[PDB]
């Protein structure tokens, strides 16, 4: 089994009002699948739902293994997130889906920061009017790294706002 | 100096990926993802 191993494993999560846990907010997150190779990644993509057809209040999380998509995580405590607001038989993939796929491929391929790790995960959030893409890093003090992430994220996307936020 | 791939390299390896699938254990967890409802 000649597989193409990744630099890091990555876990996918999905949440929505149907997964909303009124008692414990944390359990609202549902881990779906962990990927360790390019092939596993593309199988995951195969069985993921496109954002064009995804529910109005849903979020995909994609984070390094052993790293929860929450600030309380030690990997995200000091860092922050750089995010942007995109806009809305068989049909061609939408630019939103294409940008989502490009950012995921850049994440697993480790060319989101071409130089401990700096990028800890990413989050796509389907909202009412906007669609929030977010890259969660680990060190909010690294200015050069955030600028490098800015150019990279702008490259891998082609679908209104860009904001960095420390947690 | 780490395991890196390019976008085109990943898209090439996707052809190999096409030969692999998922069992019911890992595949059932994708059911949580919900399709948007219609607007009549």
């Amino acid at each position: 089994a000649n597989l193409h191993k990744l630099q890091r494993a990555w876990t996918l999560w999905y949440d929505s009002p149907s997964t909303y846990n009124t008692e414990n907010w944390e359990m609202s997150l549902v881990p779906i699948m962990t990927v360790h190779s390019v092939e596993e990644f593309f199988v995951m993509l195969r069985y993921m739902k496109p954002l064009h057809a995804l529910r109005t209040s849903s979020q995909y999380h994609f984070f390094q293994e052993g790293v929860k998509p929450m600030w309380e995580d030690p990997a995200n405590k000091k860092g922050g997130k750089l995010w942007v607001n995109l806009d809305i038989a068989a049909e061609a993939k939408t630019d939103l889906d294409k940008a989502w796929e490009n950012v995921l491929m850049a994440t697993v391929g480790e060319y989101l920061d071409c130089v401990e790790p700096f990028v800890t995960g990413i989050v796509m959030s389907k909202r009412k009017y906007h669609n929030r893409l977010a890259v969660w890093v680990s060190d909010a003090s690294a200015t050069d790294k955030i600028e490098a992430l800015k150019k990279a994220l702008t490259k891998e996307a082609s679908l209104a706002s860009m904001v960095f936020t420390k947690h | 100096v780490r395991t890196m791939y390019t976008r085109e390299e990943l898209l090439r390896i996707a052809t190999l990926a096409s030969a692999m699938d998922l069992g019911p254990e890992v595949l059932r967890k994708f059911d949580v993802i919900e399709v948007a409802e219609p607007v009549p």
